[PDB]
């Protein structure tokens, strides 16, 4: 449970950027857009 | 063997010590872990 409410700080961390905030890298998107969701499914 | 002090004008005994020391499992498990989890969270 820790480490569960670890990871959903970091999820909220990732939901709540901003473009005056953070920099969308490309290779993160791609990684994170593409990738990622048809390998989970 | 204690002896008692000289009398000018408390009685001999015998005295068995143990020195014991406590097994802390119990309470590493129920009580340390959980904080160090709780300050993690905190942090
Ligand atoms: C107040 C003082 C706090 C003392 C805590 C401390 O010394 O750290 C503790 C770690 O930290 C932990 O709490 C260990 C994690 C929980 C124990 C579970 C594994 C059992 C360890 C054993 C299986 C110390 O625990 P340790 O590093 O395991 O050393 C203790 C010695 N022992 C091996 C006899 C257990």
């Amino acid at each position: 449970v820790t480490m569960v409410v670890v990871i959903c700080v970091i999820v909220l961390n990732i939901h709540f950027r901003t473009p005056s905030t953070h920099v969308l890298s490309e290779p993160v998107k791609k990684l994170f857009l593409e990738t990622l969701p048809e390998i989970l499914h | 063997l204690i002896q008692p002090s000289v009398d000018p004008r408390r009685r001999e005994e015998v005295t068995f010590y143990l020195i014991i020391r406590r097994k802390p499992l119990f309470y590493l498990v129920n009580v340390i872990a959980p904080c160090i989890l709780i300050t993690l969270l905190a942090i």
